[PDB]
């Protein structure tokens, strides 16, 4: 039921692409996300239960084919969990017993609304305690010289584990224990190895509140994007919106798709939900159904450990 | 100061009428500027039971309960049943808001001793149910507020969006 | 409705109110004909006279608070309280002022002879385009005033910390409320924030990218508010005040260029313009565009409730009237930036790059219509109600601003907790799902390849690389020719791909004079301002980080020239200039002209590959060193400065008191209320301060509750018999209203803020950006964008250091030599006899990343906005606080080098100017760095000191006998000294500090004196 | 599974190693070690296989193109790789002893901190799961060394005793009789708290400042001191090669890994620092 | 079901036990089991008299107390100023989740009445205090987990954790 990844050494995984020499008089640069997106999990399970017998040019018609259904990702230290939390481009890891007041918080006066956040994302934030960004330095030499090439040198800021730190998720599936289990994967980044354990865990599958947090990105249909970003305060109470590309198949070496989501560790309202399913068309809610198994459309309440989805 | 009380938004009998008392002045927390309702105040950890209809202290942050703040009194038929206690009203944890209070007020909160005759088990309960929608408005929200069915209301929009905003954890018992 | 009751306001209160008022010549009074309104009404003989009604009263009690502060009734006075000498009061703080004894028109010999002057530039507008003699006037009234060399007069002697010229500018800014009230009633405060600056400025490979989209940001925020400036005039903003705008006077001058006017009076106004808008440097004349992107960033309005279209204003229709209207308003200017680039790109459809840009404008029209910068509004709005009784002010109505902009500001920071990236707003699933993508130039071997200046969109002009660009230029639909090649290449590297609206950055970056779409704004039709632009061959060139990495090296091979020049004789860096290009950079200007040929790039030259070892032999021979690839990305930023806006104290007390701490001010009331007591007893001297000093006194620990009039009563009603004139001054009400103010103050634990509060900082801040460009260009730097608080530039590794000493002293106003026409009077710049106050309290953090020329500037601008922003969030360090040791956190100026990291405090006292004595030792730390260093390169002192500290730092830190410590250091400093007579001090102030940091992935050491040592290995680093 | 094998080894120096991470510590170094997330040495994954694969290219000229296919195939084509080495972890680390007689006496002696012997087991336990050659043997050590975690502990001497590195005085205690060592060089293993070890750990870097000279005045030029950091010999790092299931491994694992006795890792060469040997613990077990 | 008292960890003099009832049974849901405690409770909504040293109630969601659950009777001597429950597990929001509940449970929390008399100020206040942190190592969970401090896990083990899991809002009344 419930899958932990643990990285055996420091991970990258990077976004906003082009991490390659192209330009000649100019070095290049990488950062790399805290949480890993669901397509990154996604793949890294569809990696070991391929079969040449599928797809042929789908890599989610093909992805979904192979793993049941995924829940959003988290961090594990010691048995406690921490929740990724979102603002205005500040990312914290949040401990569960400090979302359950949450709504009243953002409801505050504007004084008292300030502190308790500014408390939150700097004292109770405990992200710098976990996770380090290992700034490593990489270099390409020409056997030639013997020497650096030109200009030839780029820097991977890794992420760094300063304690045991595992990536929490959940799958409908327990035909797939004693396969994805023990084994060791290539978890997405810089060619890096991390080790998946499987276990029983029982949580939640549908819930109702007023306020979700996104546990991982929740996506926008591209066609709501106006009638949805005109009036953001409607739905989204705190975190970041943006467009993310779904990441980089492997079976055709061509980067998917890109769209804009609302980035996991935001805190969406219970308003977020009907507008999706009455904004989304037919058409695409076949095609949205599955970005929801590989794991997009995850969200949990503040109240506890209970998962529920958007689309199911 | 000032003297408020609290009354929850159920669909259930025992509401129609207990404050007994209000305005007297010209003060009131939960309004109805022809805007929507503004000012609910929601309980944290709280549930209500239609027998007895008050609330019960449970101890799951799951359980909220929203309900109107008014000027008034207890009925006094009971005058210890109520929960009182003055908490500033920027404690309070209110919804959609409209100003600030006078940060110094007596609240007064239904109550019931824990009852540990059963264990508790609580669910959320919806107010669709659009026939039990009118009658709490004359029940209750007309003893506080007989101007709604008369000169001008927007009908379709404030008793729409009390079937939008309130919600609450009963007992089911 | 024509209102235009402004001027009546602007001009309400001559200039010459001190002299008048408690007069010194009392003729020019005489030699004419109430006593200060008279040579009020005098100089009003342009046009209408002034309203003794709804026109000044009201607004001039709203205005500033020295109604509240001196009474209400004392003000209008000009009586009992009264004292003969005119000091000036900074508004910030109090124990500084000017003297400002006789410098006037004195007599109507003298008055007149200005009169002539205002006239003379207004005889020459239409007197039916009144909107051109209120603009013209609003920015040339101190102008004219300054020019005339006439010293500066607080608003009123009695409290003199409000110029006379910025609370003139408040209460006709305030005019709009009290005018739209009288009528049907409505007034708001409207502002406009632009969400994600700093990661659209971080979006370019180059600096010509940064300092374009650095551009972009003031520019379609200056089409918005032109609209207001264009319906209601000048006075409509507050941030940023439009008194010192380069923007503005640029804006205003090509008004006059319009429609007509004196060739010798827009003129004769352009030496003023040039003399104190800019500072005697007229290369926006030359450039045609303001030099430097300044980034207000935060705009706010104060408009009326009255909107055009009925031919002449109205009653708003609704209150959305205003926020739908900066929208559109906003996404217009990126339209008409797109048609003009459409437009002169098929101008020049040869001359390759734009038979390119042509391709691309035309093949992505859907993308390019989203804005790429996404502004947010909001809005807030007061009414009669709020305002009046019946038609006069009523009680407690001077709060009204201060509450209104309470909630502005607060509707700002909740929206700001969900940011929404510009990039979401596009529409980019099926464009990349299916290969519907325009590609021009190669095609992606897998997907759509990600544009490489943003990151984030994918790219539209792919580029190959350096296999061979010609053959695969020309093959492919990029280059028509090979001609062409040559001029691409000029604007697009090989390798590097662009997404539509990066190019777009770099189209503008091609051709900066299109700018001027956004500049003026329906003032000119769009072909009227492309063909301009066509009708000339101006080329501005911008540097790069590898020209800023070469300065010494350019300027040691420019005195050398002669030398160097024989043996290269055809490398370029001998050729002599072909044409008569320009910079915005005050140093290619600067030289440019000694046969040097500083266009060269150097990647081409000492910081290539096929010709790195030539000039590295040809630098050999003619003692010339090498230079380093680093340069220094220098950001500024004011602490606590929109803070400072709400009146709050954090700015003083950085780190004692911390913003969160307004949610419950009682819990720092004994030091918030030491602070206030402070700031009100030393504001408003003369006769006055031991009344007041007798009411802070009946307060403190909740007293008499208006059981104080007794103590001041005395003191009031002994003074009011000074003059037999006392209407209705019900004496036991006046003290009342004074102790409710004060009691309003010091329960609030922060200033009541005002217009006058506002437009007085605003236009400080305008002033100290003026003297912050000398600055930057005196380090040899180049401005990517200052606005205000704000700046970004990049330095040499060299001037860094005392540019930051240099910057941080003149922003408290402590300086040493003029920079353009304005002095630094320890905290009063001065301009030609006019004293204006500075922000000395305010905090001014630094962050220094010193970078490779060839680092990304994506990661540089991104991490030193999360080297500082985050950063500077959480250093501690040890303040001598009121004889205590507190822990500030602020003003710290970070330094970084690839992994190295140090801090080195600024102020070390809390409230960082108390008295004129606290401007000496500030930035105190920095020189003992420049001292330090500069004792290195001259050998008097090995290299080695910064290896050795670490066996001395144990002992200096455990020792706390300062006596011992001095020893310590002049023993570290001397056993690894080069020499025998190196007597080096440290200010002995230094001794322990301990800069802390909360658990953060930056590891700083826990004492001062080791952070100087890892700044020179910083600064050391950054040139090897 | 597509990690049909792994193959740990020990990393062993032979001279003083030095691979470089530009400048991204503090201390005083100018030019420091590869660090970790916890400040030990460590030798990052990239630096230890290109190092490798550039050794290895010039000693096998003929199986280019099975390197290639193994560990990259560094020209433009992009045919994934088949193996992956582990960024190499610090093992233990050579330190100067005086003991109270205490023992047959010893001058210097191996140490490991609790923390380093963690991060050992996390990539034992994670490869014991593929490799059917199971080396219980060594990852049995480990777990009963850190059942013992929480003080200072002598494998198989029998000390009891120590100075090390002339600064700190520990007291050891037998494992808990006797235990075979790993290293089988006849020198003990000391497992220290990580407090007292990581002070015992950064005793034994070697952090020299070096000197460029003015050769016509033969005194030391203007800014030519700056200050570099080395791993010391003996120093012994822990790391592992994961191979995906192919027909080149195969070759690869065989004909190319058995004969990788020395490489050179790291930087500066020209003063002998990167002179390495591999150790292959399928033998040593 | 199972008398499980749950007992504040605040700055108080009187938190010695206030309960001279014992384990009686054999089962307990806190745990220290080589990691530190085990399934610590929170009540939020509630507050802590410095006098009276008991859980204050309030409405506001913000306000909040930590403590244990111990299986022990409460004291068998007041019956009056304490909440008793009658909760599943489900229902009790606990911290540092290892086992799972037999979800049918009788717990007794220290009360206190509303105490209307004045207006409600609730502080925040850490329990750090490291003079006084050496107390709760043998004041409270020792006396309930005497097993750790003599023969096993570390009752170092427990003092980084409630310097870093208790910290709760008092009243200052
Ligand atoms: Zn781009």
């Amino acid at each position: 039921k419930r899958v932990l990844i643990k990285p055996l050494e420091p991970l990258m995984f990077r976004s906003q692409g082009e991490f390659e020499p192209l330009i000649t008089g100019s070095h290049t640069a990488a950062q790399s996300l805290i949480i890993p997106r669901p397509s990154t999990i996604a793949g890294m399970l569809g990696y070991i239960l391929f079969n040449k017998s599928s797809g042929t040019g789908d890599w989610l018609s093909d992805l979904t084919n192979l793993l049941a259904t995924i829940y959003g990702t988290f961090i594990e230290t010691n048995g406690e969990y921490l929740f990724p939390l979102r603002m205005g481009n500040h990312l914290a890891l949040v401990d569960q017993q400090h979302l359950i007041n949450l709504p009243t918080l953002l409801e505050k006066e504007y004084e008292r609304r300030e502190k308790g956040i500014y408390e939150l994302f700097y004292d109770k934030n405990k992200l710098f305690q976990i996770i380090n960004h290992q700034d490593r330095i990489g270099i390409s030499i020409d056997k030639s010289t013997r020497t650096v090439k030109e200009h030839y040198l780029y820097s991977a800021r890794y992420l760094a584990f300063k304690k045991e730190v595992n990536y929490v998720i959940f799958i409908d599936n327990d035909a797939i224990s004693d396969k994805i289990n023990g084994k060791i994967v290539n978890f997405g980044g810089e060619n890096r190895i991390a080790k998946l354990e499987v276990d029983d865990y029982k949580v939640d599958t549908s819930i109702e509140e007023e306020y979700y947090l996104a546990l991982s990105p929740i996506l926008i249909p591209d066609e709501a994007l106006d009638n949805f970003l005109d009036n953001i305060s409607d739905y989204v109470a705190m975190g970041k919106v943006d467009k993310i590309s779904l990441g980089f198949d492997i079976a055709n070496t061509k980067r998917k798709e890109m769209l804009t989501a609302i980035l996991e560790g935001s805190i969406v309202k219970r308003s977020i939900i009907d507008f999706i399913k009455n904004e989304i068309k037919n058409d695409l809610r076949y095609r949205f159904s599955k970005y929801e198994k590989i794991g997009y459309n995850t969200l949990m309440s503040l109240c506890k450990l209970a998962l529920r989805k958007i689309l199911s | 100061s000032t003297q408020r009380e609290y009354v929850f938004i159920p669909i259930t009998n025992s509401i129609t009428i207990d404050v007994k008392i209000t305005i007297g002045g010209s003060d009131h927390i939960t309004n109805i500027d022809e805007r929507g309702i503004h000012n609910v105040l929601v309980i944290t950890g709280y549930a209500v039971d239609e027998k007895n209809g008050r609330l019960v202290p449970t101890l799951d942050p799951c359980d909220y309960v929203k309900g109107i703040l008014v000027a008034g009194t207890p009925q006094q038929a009971q005058s210890n049943d109520f929960l009182t206690l003055k908490l500033p009203a920027n404690k309070l944890y209110l919804i959609r808001k409209k100003g600030n209070i006078s940060d110094d007020l007596k609240i007064y909160i239904p109550y019931s001793s824990p009852d540990a005759r059963n264990s508790m088990k609580t669910k959320p309960v919806s107010i669709s149910d659009d026939t039990i929608v009118n009658n709490i408005i004359k029940e209750v929200f007309d003893k506080i507020y007989n101007i709604t069915q008369k000169e001008k209301v927007k009908i379709e929009k404030v008793k729409e969006d009390i079937k939008e905003l309130f919600s609450y954890y009963a007992l089911e018992q | 409705e024509f209102l235009d009751y402004k001027i009546i306001a602007l001009l309400h209160d001559p200039p010459n109110k001190a002299w008048v008022i408690t007069g010194r010549a009392r003729n020019l009074t005489q030699q004419l004909s109430r006593k200060h309104e008279k040579v009020a009404k005098y100089i009003i003989n342009q046009l209408f006279g002034k309203n003794y009604s709804e026109k000044v009263d009201n607004a001039d009690k709203l205005a500033s608070s020295i109604d509240r502060y001196l009474g209400s009734i004392v003000y209008k006075e000009r009586s009992l309280f009264e004292n003969r000498s005119i000091f000036l009061k900074n508004i910030l703080l109090s124990n500084i002022q000017r003297d400002i004894g006789n410098l006037f028109p004195k007599d109507k010999s003298k008055l007149d002879n200005l009169i002539l002057e205002y006239k003379k530039l207004l005889n020459v507008i239409n007197k039916t385009n009144l909107i051109l003699k209120y603009q013209l006037f609003y920015l040339i009234y101190e102008l004219v005033w300054i020019d005339s060399k006439y010293e500066n007069t607080p608003s009123d002697t009695r409290n003199p910390t409000h110029t006379i010229f910025d609370h003139l500018y408040a209460t006709a800014a305030m005019m709009n409320w009290i005018l739209s009230l009288e009528k049907e009633a409505k007034g708001y405060l409207l502002g406009i924030d632009t969400i994600g600056v700093a990661d659209f400025i971080s979006k370019g490979r180059k600096t010509r990218d940064l300092w374009i989209s650095s551009y972009l940001v003031s520019a379609l925020l200056w089409y918005v508010i032109t609209w207001f400036i264009e319906e209601y005039g000048p006075d409509v903003i507050l941030f940023p005040s439009l008194r010192f705008n380069q923007f503005y006077a640029f804006y205003l001058l090509e008004k006059l260029r319009k429609e007509g006017v004196s060739e010798d009076v827009i003129d004769e106004i352009k030496e003023l313009i040039t003399k104190y808008i800019f500072n005697g440097d007229d290369l926006f004349e030359n450039l045609k565009i303001p030099p430097y992107p300044i980034i207000p960033g935060r705009i706010t309005l104060i408009l009326p409730g009255l909107i055009r279209e009925g031919e002449e204003y109205k009653k708003v229709q609704d209150d959305n009237c205003f926020i739908s209207k900066v929208k559109e308003r906003y996404n217009e200017g990126w339209r008409k930036l797109i048609e003009g680039l459409r437009c002169y790109s098929e101008r020049k459809r040869e001359d390759g790059f734009w038979n390119l840009v042509c391709r691309v404008l035309k093949l992505t029209e859907d993308l390019l219509q989203t804005t790429p910068l996404n502004i947010r509004v909001k809005q807030v709005s007061v009414t009669e109600d709020e305002i009046f009784n019946n038609n006069k002010l009523r009680s407690d109505s001077w709060k009204i601003y201060d509450n209104k902009y309470r909630q502005l500001v607060s509707e700002f920071k909740k929206s700001k907790l969900v940011k929404v990236t510009p990039e979401s707003r596009l529409k980019l699933f099926e464009l990349t799902k299916f290969d519907k993508l325009p590609q021009i130039g190669e095609k992606s071997k897998r997907g759509y390849e990600f544009c490489t200046s943003c990151g984030v969109l994918p790219a539209v002009v792919i580029m190959p690389k350096e296999d061979e660009l010609e053959k695969k230029l020309i093959d492919l639909g990029i280059a028509r020719d090979e001609k062409d090649v040559r001029s691409i290449k000029n604007m697009i590297s090989p390798g590097e791909r662009l997404c539509p609206w990066c190019l777009v950055k770099r189209a503008l970056g091609a051709e900066p004079r299109l700018m001027r779409i956004l500049l003026l704004g329906d003032l000119y039709s769009v072909e009227k301002i492309v063909n301009e632009i066509v009708s000339r061959d101006v080329k501005i060139e911008i540097p790069s980080t590898s020209d800023i990495a070469s300065i010494k090296t350019f300027e040691e091979m420019i005195e050398k020239k002669n030398e160097i020049c024989e043996d290269l004789k055809e490398e370029e860096v001998c050729e002599k200039p072909s044409e008569s290009v320009l910079s915005m950079w005050q140093w290619f200007n600067k030289n440019y002209y000694n046969g040097i040929n500083l266009t060269i790039d150097p990647e081409e030259y000492w910081f290539s590959e096929k010709r790195r070892r030539y000039y590295f032999s040809v630098f050999r021979r003619h003692r010339i060193t090498f230079p380093s690839p680093y340069y220094a990305l220098v950001r500024a930023d004011s602490d606590y400065l929109g803070d400072l806006l709400e009146g709050k104290l954090t700015p003083y007390l950085a780190g004692i008191i911390d913003s969160g701490d307004y949610a419950n001010i009682s819990e720092k009331k004994e030091e918030v209320n030491k602070l206030l007591e402070e700031y009100l007893v030393n504001a408003g001297s003369g006769s006055i301060v031991d009344y007041v000093k007798t009411v802070l006194k009946c307060i403190r620990e909740n007293l008499n509750k208006c059981s104080c009039a007794e103590k001041i009563y005395s003191n009031e009603v002994a003074k009011v018999m000074f003059r037999v004139n006392v209407e209705k001054a019900n004496v036991e009400e006046e003290v009342k209203n004074s102790l409710e103010y004060f009691e309003t103050i010091l329960n609030e634990g922060r200033i009541i803020v005002t217009p006058a509060w506002h437009v007085s900082i605003s236009s400080a801040l305008n002033r100290g950006l003026l003297v912050e460009l000398e600055l930057v260009n005196k380090h040899k730097g180049f401005v990517i964008y200052a606005g205000g608080d704000d700046l970004l530039a990049m330095l040499p590794v060299d001037e860094v250091l005392d540019f930051i000493k240099e910057s941080r002293r003149a922003f408290a106003g402590f300086g040493t030599e003029k920079l353009g026409n304005m002095c630094l009077e320890n905290g009063f710049v001065r301009i030609n006899n006019a004293y204006y106050p500075s922000l000395p309290i305010v905090g001014r953090s630094y962050s220094v990343i010193i970078a490779h020329y060839a680092d990304p500037l994506f990661f540089v601008i991104n991490d030193s906005y999360n080297l500082l922003e985050e950063g500077k969030e959480i250093i501690r360090y040890r303040v001598m606080y009121n004889g205590e040791y507190k822990d500030a956190k602020k003003d710290v100026a970070i330094f970084r080098y690839q992994g190295l990291t140090s801090v080195i405090p600024l102020s070390l006292k809390r409230p960082i100017v108390s008295s004129v004595s606290d401007f000496n030792e500030i930035a105190s730390i920095i020189d003992v760095i420049l001292e330090l260093k500069k004792r290195i390169d001259e050998g008097r002192i090995s290299v080695s000191l910064l290896y050795d500290y670490e066996k001395y730092k144990h002992l200096i830190v455990a020792s706390d006998e300062k006596y011992l410590t001095e020893f310590l250091v002049k023993d570290w400093i001397k056993r690894n000294s080069l020499r025998k007579h190196v007597e080096f001090t440290i200010d002995e102030k230094l001794y322990g500090v301990r800069l802390t940091i909360e658990n953060y992935p930056i590891k700083i050491p826990n004492d001062l004196i080791s952070n100087i040592v890892y700044t020179l290995r910083i600064i050391y680093g950054g040139e090897k | 599974p597509y990690y049909a094998f792994a193959e740990p080894f020990f990393i062993h120096a032979i001279t003083h190693l030095h691979v470089g991470s530009g400048s991204s510590v503090e201390e005083e170094i100018d030019l420091p070690f590869q660090r970790d997330e916890l400040g030990y040495p460590t030798i990052y994954a990239s630096s230890l296989k290109g190092a490798i694969k550039s050794f290895l290219l010039k000693e096998f000229p003929d199986k280019r193109d099975v390197i290639y296919k193994v560990l990259g195939e560094d020209e433009n084509p992009e045919e994934a790789s088949l193996g992956t080495f582990l960024d190499a972890i610090l093992f233990a680390i050579p330190s100067r002893i005086i003991e109270i007689d205490s023992a047959k006496p010893y001058v210097w002696v191996y140490v490991t901190t609790y923390e380093l012997l963690k991060k050992v087991k996390l990539y034992l336990d994670s490869i014991s799961q593929l490799s059917n050659a199971s080396f219980s043997n060594l990852k049995n050590k480990i777990d009963t060394i850190l059942a013992k975690e929480g003080k200072n502990i002598t494998l198989d001497s029998d000390l009891k005793s120590a100075i090390l590195n002339e600064d700190f005085y520990v007291e050891l205690e037998a494992l808990n009789n006797k235990i075979p060592s790993i290293i089988n060089a006849g020198v003990p293993l000391l497992v220290l708290e990580d407090s007292i070890g990581r002070e015992v750990i950064n005793r034994s870097l070697i952090r020299v400042r070096r000197i460029r000279i003015d050769r016509d005045k033969k005194v030391v030029e203007t800014g030519g001191l700056w200050s570099e950091e080395y791993v010391p010999m003996k120093t012994i790092f822990f790391s592992v090669l994961l191979g995906k299931e192919s027909k080149e491994s195969a070759i690869f694992a065989s004909c190319i890994l058995r004969n990788l006795r020395y490489v050179i890792l790291g930087g500066k060469e020209t003063i002998g620092k990167g002179i390495v040997e591999l150790r292959w613990v399928k033998d040593v077990i």
